RNA sequence: CGCGGGGUGGAGCAGCCUGGUAGCUCGUCGGGCUCAUAACCCGAAGGUCGUCGGUUCAAAUCCGGCCCCCGCAACCA
RNA sequence: AAUGUAAAAA
RNA sequence: AACGCGUUAAGCGCGCCGCCUGGGGAGUACGGCCGCAAGGCUGAAACUCAAAGGAAUUGACGGGGGCCCGCACAAGCGGUGGAGCAUGUGGUUUAAUUCGAAGCAACGCGAAGAACCUUACCAGGCCUUGACAUGCUAGGGAACCCGGGUGAAAGCCUGGGGUGCCCCGCGAGGGGAGCCCUAGCACAGGUGCUGCAUGGCCGUCGUCAGCUCGUGCCGUGAGGUGUUGGGUUAAGUCCCGCAACGAGCGCAACCCCCGCCGUUAGUUGCCAGCGGUUCGGCCGGGCACUCUAACGGGACUGCCCGCGAAAGCGGGAGGAAGGAGGGGACGACGUCUGGUCAGCAUGGCCCUUACGGCCUGGGCGACACACGUGCUACAAUGCCCACUACAAAGCGAUGCCACCCGGCAACGGGGAGCUAAUCGCAAAAAGGUGGGCCCAGUUCGGAUUGGGGUCUGCAACCCGACCCCAUGAAGCCGGAAUCGCUAGUAAUCGCGGAUCA
């Protein structure tokens, strides 16, 4: 297990010098009496002190399992050297906590997730590749300990999928499948091509947890104003002296509506409200779109080069264009070996591009 | 696409068994294993002079290895120093009677197993493989012969895609038995991979 | 698992049945004749070289 | 709210009036012909009969309330 | 008695 | 430009008008003029492409044509698809179910021997120039043999025995070769990737008759001619003709088995021939015959007839065998970016207390399914039991085992013959004769399973095979569909060998 040591060790090492200088500018700010006088402004101050716990603990735990472990173990069959191995069996136990406490910090990492696959540039082979990816994440779920349900799926003309969607249950379902965003790339001699030469094919992937609803709470009586007024058109003296028309404007949203199709004020006041309900439902569905579709991807051309990870079956090599990381087993990776990818490199760069954005300028 | 080994095609005519003797339901396996590793040492520390064929004759502890170098000069040395030290190593790894004879070569340009090693030599030397084959054929045909043929297949000139280069002249009916055709294969270790060579010299008839 | 494996078939430092056939030239395990102690492949090469006395391309 | 109709395999429709066994087309699934897909051939699976009650030996079927969809009507001053 | 996309000639 | 034109110029000249100036946009838009209208005349650009085109050449292709071929179709027999089982694969499952093969040309294929071995996978215990090579430095120990502690084995830890061969010597001792061990360096090792880097070998259309070169002639040129054409054959086989003539790789032929026969050969064989006989070719005896494995002979459209220019074809006689007598070996220039880097070799790439090495146990034998290849049957042209006759080719001395004894039996014991035309595996089965069953899920059918038992091998839970008793399943001829075979063939019956305890 000496191949993942320096990876996890140095992983908690780059936070040492940076947080060292910042916590110093804060800890000395917590001294002067004039600081705490600020109401909630001072909470943001003592808050950063609540981080000197989830940083100094590694300065002690990770540093001790590096100074003591690396010593007595350089050479010996099983005497005092192999006996020092179980001494750090908890070093892999504690490795779990440092890894976890940097993934759940995502928006909704803890809850489940939905993953929709859809073919793209690459002809009918691309339509066939999508089913491969489906069968990849599917096995990756069971083997991760997750449950799976195909929420929807549609076979292609000759391939096997023009579209597919799969809800993965279990904790951190959105966390692990997060870096699976974007279009992947496939390279291999096309099984559908007569000359069988090497063709490229693409396919997009998306991930997102889940939400709820709120239909009636909107039509709170406190919000909208209701008006009464005589009706336009026929009626006799009854129409002139009896106001039955109604105008139910929604004050906040400003959207108004008027009705007077029936001789009655209540049945108009009633209808005019069922009408406002429909429009206010269609106004909540429009705003319900940006906050449930912008999370998918701010782009995703699915074209060429829009990919973030290529899988070449000719020369046998996958490659994450994000971490620059490489590999030599596309045949197994497209079966469940996503852990090696998501764990070390994927979640890293994923949180890195946002973790370097906040701790600098954003 | 087929083309069987003309040598094996004539183990009942033309070419006679390279190793020739007799064994039983218990000696054949051994008398072959050792017999083989014999030529193993000779293929190496003897080709340095153009070793073509190598016979074997036995019956009981007797062994008559008849080398056919193009130049016996290197196999003997100048009197008996070299040729003797061979029987040395031989009897060394084999507690049996040696008998290293040394037949000759009336003309190396007519031993296919030689011409093969010939062109194959020029290959590793890094020279043309179209011009080369042409010489080795025009030489074999000019140096008296009924027919001849040479072939090299693989990365001709270290090129990306493989290939196969053809060159031949005169009659060479591999389907006729009353033909006789010296055959000889040869490799060519290079910085870009192996590379097979073949020689088809048409000799006798009837 | 090719060289230390042909070596395994040689030492016979253990039980009877555990020893098994093996080719002399290559190291094959299946299709290895006892008569020559060779795999079907090389046997065909050698038999075309005449390096197997008495043997000849049969036909009837 | 009033009067009329409807809700049955995944889609669209029979069956109810005259209670006893739920049928048709499509799709789905297995197997064929084709280099392969479709077409075509051979098999197979699939229905709480909206829901809650009532009558009956027995309810898709008859009786009643409810939810849902459809159409009509909502006129005189 | 229809169809078969998109990376190969020193 | 070629196709073609050619006193009906697309020739050679003069006069005049009309018209073209890359494709798409586009005969569109705008404007103008005409029209009842539909629409016509005139007639752009932005933008965009690196081509759009003409004629001709080779080839591929056609629900184009002519000629011709192959169990390709038809005529005919027997099959799979159905059932149970074996096996190969898909898939699913698993700690792993190691890898490859993918229409024909992957699917009883690599595997001509997965219980550990094999074995490349998994779990676990372990070793770190290492199981194997070449070479440098070093201490110690000869080589080599032997046991105890430890354990699942591997490995680890440890004791006794031992004192050979060379240099200085009476000895002591010390220096050297070889081998093993520790330490260290160079290096090993990899069934780890890439058959879209390769050799080699192989499948493939296809045993199809075809594919080319030299010189010559035609064309500006790709290229054509030859190889086309009339006749024929299994064939680019031959015949004739031909602006071509000639040659090469392919079909043939030269090799093998099987048919008839002769010579060489007499431990195979035969009272065929006489004698003897424990009447078994056992003895005397002979090479006839059979057989045995060596060399030859014979068949070539040679002979008669009809047609024909010839080649050749049709019929007949003789012949064991007539136009290739039957079967095999042999498969062109090439095509499939075919197959295999896992048989081996190999360029590049990757790992190196490890992607290498050792063992014990597991898996490759997993099962809700699907396909391929196959075995056994549904029965009376049959099943069972007893008796009786006829093969070929093969294999066997730590191997095949006659013969007698025990046992229901597989097997166990005693024990003869045999480096084998001399002895054994060895009843060949179907068939012949006899006898019973009498149309029944049955004496058909033996899947399944309970119990008992034999053999191999350290070891049969996972996971072998065989024997005996008992239990006897699906299956009454198989949906759509699909396979093989033209003669000693299909069908059917049994025997052998490789692989290997
Ligand atoms: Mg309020
Ligand atoms: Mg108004
Ligand atoms: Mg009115
Ligand atoms: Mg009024
Ligand atoms: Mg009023
Ligand atoms: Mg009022
Ligand atoms: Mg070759
Ligand atoms: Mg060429
Ligand atoms: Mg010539
Ligand atoms: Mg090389
Ligand atoms: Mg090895
Ligand atoms: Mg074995
Ligand atoms: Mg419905
Ligand atoms: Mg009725
Ligand atoms: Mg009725
Ligand atoms: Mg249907
Ligand atoms: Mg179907
Ligand atoms: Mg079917
Ligand atoms: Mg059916
Ligand atoms: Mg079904
Ligand atoms: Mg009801
Ligand atoms: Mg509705
Ligand atoms: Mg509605
Ligand atoms: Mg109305
Ligand atoms: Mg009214
Ligand atoms: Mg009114
Ligand atoms: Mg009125
Ligand atoms: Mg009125
Ligand atoms: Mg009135
Ligand atoms: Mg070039
Ligand atoms: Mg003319
Ligand atoms: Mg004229
Ligand atoms: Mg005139
Ligand atoms: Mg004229
Ligand atoms: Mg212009
Ligand atoms: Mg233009
Ligand atoms: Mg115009
Ligand atoms: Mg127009
Ligand atoms: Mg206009
Ligand atoms: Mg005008
Ligand atoms: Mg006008
Ligand atoms: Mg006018
Ligand atoms: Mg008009
Ligand atoms: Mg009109
Ligand atoms: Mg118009
Ligand atoms: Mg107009
Ligand atoms: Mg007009
Ligand atoms: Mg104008
Ligand atoms: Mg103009
Ligand atoms: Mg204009
Ligand atoms: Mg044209
Ligand atoms: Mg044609
Ligand atoms: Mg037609
Ligand atoms: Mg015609
Ligand atoms: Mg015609
Ligand atoms: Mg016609
Ligand atoms: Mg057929
Ligand atoms: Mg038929
Ligand atoms: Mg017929
Ligand atoms: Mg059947
Ligand atoms: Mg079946
Ligand atoms: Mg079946
Ligand atoms: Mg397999
Ligand atoms: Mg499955
Ligand atoms: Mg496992
Ligand atoms: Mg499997
Ligand atoms: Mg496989
Ligand atoms: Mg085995
Ligand atoms: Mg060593
Ligand atoms: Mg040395
Ligand atoms: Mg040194
Ligand atoms: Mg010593
Ligand atoms: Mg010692
Ligand atoms: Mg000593
Ligand atoms: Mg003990
Ligand atoms: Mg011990
Ligand atoms: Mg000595
Ligand atoms: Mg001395
Ligand atoms: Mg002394
Ligand atoms: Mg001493
Ligand atoms: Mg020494
Ligand atoms: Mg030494
Ligand atoms: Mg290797
Ligand atoms: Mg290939
Ligand atoms: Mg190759
Ligand atoms: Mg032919
Ligand atoms: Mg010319
Ligand atoms: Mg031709
Ligand atoms: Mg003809
Ligand atoms: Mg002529
Ligand atoms: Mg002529
Ligand atoms: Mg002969
Ligand atoms: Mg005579
Ligand atoms: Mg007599
Ligand atoms: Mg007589
Ligand atoms: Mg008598
Ligand atoms: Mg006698
Ligand atoms: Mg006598
Ligand atoms: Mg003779
Ligand atoms: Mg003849
Ligand atoms: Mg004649
Ligand atoms: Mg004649
Ligand atoms: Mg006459
Ligand atoms: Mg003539
Ligand atoms: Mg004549
Ligand atoms: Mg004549
Ligand atoms: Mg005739
Ligand atoms: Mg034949
Ligand atoms: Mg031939
Ligand atoms: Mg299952
Ligand atoms: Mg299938
Ligand atoms: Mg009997
Ligand atoms: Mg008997
Ligand atoms: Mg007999
Ligand atoms: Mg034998
Ligand atoms: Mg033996
Ligand atoms: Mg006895
Ligand atoms: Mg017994
Ligand atoms: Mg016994
Ligand atoms: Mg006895
Ligand atoms: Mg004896
Ligand atoms: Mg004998
Ligand atoms: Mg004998
Ligand atoms: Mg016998
Ligand atoms: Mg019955
Ligand atoms: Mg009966
Ligand atoms: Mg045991
Ligand atoms: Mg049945
Ligand atoms: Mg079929
Ligand atoms: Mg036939
Ligand atoms: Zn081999």
């Amino acid at each position: 297990n000496a191949s993942r040591n320096a990876w996890k060790a140095s992983g908690g090492i780059f936070d040492i010098p940076q947080k060292e200088t910042r916590l110093k500018e804060l800890e000395r700010r917590l001294e002067d009496p004039s600081l705490w006088n600020d109401p909630e402004a001072a909470r943001k101050v003592s808050q950063e002190a609540a981080r000197l716990r989830r940083t100094v603990d590694t300065f002690r735990s990770l540093e001790s399992d590096l100074q003591g472990l690396l010593e007595l173990m350089e050479e010996l069959p099983a005497e005092e050297r192999e006996a020092l191995k179980p001494e750090l069996e908890e070093a892999a136990k504690k490795l779990d906590e440092l890894y976890h406490q940097t993934l759940l910090n995502f928006p909704h990492a803890e809850k489940n997730a939905i993953l929709t696959i859809q073919p793209g540039a690459g002809g009918t082979e691309a339509c066939d590749w999508a089913e491969m990816l489906l069968r990849m994440y599917t096995r990756f779920a069971e083997r991760q300990g997750f449950q799976v349900e195909v929420v929807d799926l549609t076979p292609g003309p000759e391939a096997g999928i023009d579209y597919a969607q799969i809800l993965v249950k279990g904790e951190n379902a959105y966390g692990l499948l997060s870096p699976e965003a974007g279009v992947h790339r496939l390279v291999r001699p096309s099984p559908f091509d007569a000359s069988g030469r090497r063709h490229t094919s693409f396919a997009g992937v998306e991930v997102i947890p889940e939400v709820d609803e709120e239909v009636e709470v909107v039509l709170k009586p406190e919000e909208l104003r209701i008006d009464v007024m005589r009706a336009s058109g026929p009626g006799g003296p009854g129409v002139n002296t009896t106001d039955s028309a109604v105008r139910v404007v929604h004050l906040p949203t400003g959207i108004t509506v008027t009705c007077q199709t029936t001789r009655s004020q209540i049945k108009n006041k009633e209808l005019a409200l069922k009408i406002l309900k429909a429009r206010l439902y269609e106004l909540e569905r429009k705003k319900r779109e940006e906050e449930l579709k912008a999370l998918r991807g701010e782009v995703r051309p699915i074209e060429w080069g829009s990919q973030i990870r290529s899988y070449v079956l000719d020369k046998n090599y996958v490659k994450d264009h994000r971490t620059g990381l490489m590999r030599h087993d596309p045949e197994n990776v497209l079966d469940g070996d996503l852990m090696d990818l998501i764990w070390a490199g994927l979640e890293w760069k994923a949180g890195r591009r946002q973790g370097t954005e906040e701790v600098e300028a954003e | 696409g087929n083309k069987i080994h003309p040598i094996g095609f004539r183990l009942g005519i033309t070419r006679d068994w390279e190793s020739r003797w007799y064994a039983g339901k218990k000696q054949y396996r051994h008398l072959l294993l050792e017999d083989q590793r014999i030529r193993g040492l000779l293929e190496k520390e003897l080709y340095s002079a153009g070793l073509a064929r190598v016979d074997i004759e036995r019956a009981a502890d007797n062994v008559a290895v008849t080398v056919h170098v193009a130049k016996p000069g290197v196999v003997i040395g100048r009197g008996g120093e070299r040729i003797r030290v061979l029987r040395e190593e031989l009897a060394k790894l084999t507690g049996k009677n040696v008998a290293l004879n040394v037949q000759e070569v009336q003309n190396p340009n007519l031993s296919a197993p030689l011409v093969a090693q010939r062109v194959a030599e020029q290959i590793e030397r890094r020279f043309a493989v179209r011009r080369a084959i042409k010489q080795a054929v025009q030489r074999v045909m000019e140096s008296g012969a009924k027919g001849a043929k040479v072939i090299v297949s693989g990365r001709i000139g270290g090129a990306e895609q493989a290939r196969t280069e053809w060159a031949a002249q005169g009659r060479v009916p591999l389907h006729t038995l009353r033909a006789n055709i010296d055959y000889g294969f040869a490799l060519a270790r290079t910085t870009y991979g192996v590379l097979g060579v073949k020689a088809y010299i048409f000799l006798g008839e009837v | 698992a090719r060289k230390a494996l042909i070596e395994k078939a040689k030492r016979t430092p253990k039980f009877k049945v555990r020893a098994y056939t093996r080719c002399v030239r290559c190291g094959r395990a299946r299709s290895v004749y006892r008569f020559f102690g060779l795999c079907r492949i090389c046997l065909r090469e050698l038999a075309h070289k005449g390096q197997l006395p008495g043997v000849r391309k049969a036909s009837w």
